[PDB]
């Protein structure tokens, strides 16, 4: 075992983790969505996985 | 030579080789969603990077 | 032989083929299309098309 | 077969654990008014039939 | 019309009894 | 194994830094204060 | 021509391809290229990095 | 029609299964 | 639906055959 | 005809028997 | 109609299985 | 019809296969 | 019509492929 | 109409079996 | 659609021919 | 005619054979 | 109709390939 | 009508093959 916790300004590391995880999440979510906006009269007759 | 040599047997002889197992080989990769977006200033080039 | 329900979720349904896909290929062909030096007794040097490899 | 026998074992496990809890209820609990002392093994048949 | 329903009901009755003793 | 190597390509190694791109807004350096730079420099 | 890289396997035209843009309106054999953006100046994976830190 | 052929065929298979292999 | 029902009957008949020679 | 359909399933059953 | 298409589909499958059994 | 003729030719091929 | 010619041609190619080169 | 669909289904069945042993 | 189906059949026939002389 | 179309595919197959 | 146009397109392609094989 | 389209398709096929060996 190994344990000796910092303080309860652990929150001041939890706060910056929330910021860092929010940037990572919002960035890759926004490009997770962005390649589907158009879809253009979806598969009328045409064999394309749009 | 004597006539009872007809009773004496002669087996065909064998020449073999055993091989056994091969190798399972693997190869992995680990693609990210934040640190690669510090680089790669266009998103489409990140998708091209991915494939 | 024994049935039970031979499809369980994974690795009871993986002792069969399990989606043979993208087998390793000679789509680009070494020793025939490349590694090739049977290039005809031509006339001139006409062109060599340069393509930006987007894909 | 590994899957079928490790549902079979949990069957066996809970049934023997439930007969275990019946028996130790009978011994560690269930106050002495409800016990009836037999003396032999066929005395038990008469006792349970009147009970 | 009525038969179409009873014929469907009896085929499921055969199928759920064949699987009780099947090799499947 | 006696090799007076030369004097000049050793005195530049103490004044050389690669300066890789460590991104800001990650947990590699959370507060990005100027202390982890000191650790990684003196070590 | 089919000089470009081709991703499908055996479905290739093996024949006269063309770009169907300006040779005529609606006549030439089809292989039309589609840009993401007509004139390209900056990738929008940089703009998405530009606001997400401020956000 | 063919529905009568289907109803005749399913009674045949029901008789076959319920008489040959098992009782249930 | 009728076609599906017919298909089911055919499958059951095949299954029955696959268990006994009679 | 429907008799052809009946003859086809008997051939299917005889093939499954083999 | 559609039952005729199903009967055509089943005899094609039986012929394919028979060609799977016997080499020709 | 012609589909019935093709179905008859298919049962003949199935009988020749057996 | 020509659809009957197409259905006759596809059974011929199916018989050819499934009888000549392989079983699958 | 029904044939048009079965003829399409069997051509894909031939094409996805020819590619299992193709030179392609 | 019918024309496309016919074209597909022709292509498959050609492919089959390209593998065996029979 | 359709017989001309049938004769054309046989010529196509014979040309592909060569 | 459209099948006739396809049959005209295929014989033109076969003639072009035959002219590709034999020099004239 | 159908011919008008195939005649347009083959003229572009001739024009994109003439330019492969043209003086132009």
């Amino acid at each position: 075992r190994g344990l000796n916790v910092e303080l309860s300004k652990e929150i001041s590391k939890r706060v910056v983790e929330h910021r860092n995880r929010f940037k990572r999440l919002m960035f890759n979510r926004y490009l997770e969505f962005l390649p589907l906006l158009i879809n253009y009269t979806n598969r009328d007759t045409v064999g394309i996985d749009f | 030579k004597n006539e009872e040599l007809m009773l004496k047997r002669n087996y065909p002889r064998m020449a073999t080789k055993l091989y056994g197992n091969g190798i399972v080989k693997k190869q992995k990769f680990t693609l990210n969603n934040n640190d690669t977006r510090f680089n790669f200033q266009t998103l489409a080039d990140a998708t091209n990077y991915a494939l | 032989m024994y049935e039970g329900n031979n499809m369980r979720s994974m690795m009871g349904t993986s002792y069969e083929d399990s989606r043979l896909n993208k087998r390793t290929e000679l789509n680009e062909n070494m020793s025939i299309d490349t590694n090739k030096s049977e290039d005809s007794y031509g006339v001139q040097i006409h062109s060599l098309s340069k393509q930006s490899f987007t894909g | 077969g590994v899957y079928k026998k490790k549902i079979s074992d949990i069957n066996v496990l809970e049934e023997k654990e439930m007969r275990a809890m019946l028996v130790d209820y009978s011994l560690n609990q269930l106050s002495e008014t409800n016990v009836r002392k037999a003396t032999s093994k066929e005395d038990l048949a008469s006792k349970v039939f009147e009970a | 019309v009525v038969l179409e329903q009873r014929i469907a009901s009896l085929e499921q009755q055969v199928t759920t009894f064949l699987s009780s003793q099947m090799q499947q | 194994f006696k090799y007076f190597d030369d004097i000049r390509p050793f005195l530049d190694e103490i004044y050389k830094t690669r300066e890789r791109y460590t991104p800001f807004y990650d947990d590699r350096a959370d507060y990005n204060t100027n202390s982890k730079s000191y650790y990684d420099y003196i070590s | 021509e089919d000089i470009y890289f081709i991703v499908p396997d055996y479905l290739i035209p093996d024949d006269c391809l063309q770009i169907h843009k300006l040779y005529d309106n609606c006549m030439s054999g089809n292989f039309v290229v589609m840009q993401n953006k007509p004139i390209q100046y900056n990738s929008d994976i940089e703009i998405i990095e530009h606001y997400t830190d401020e956000l």
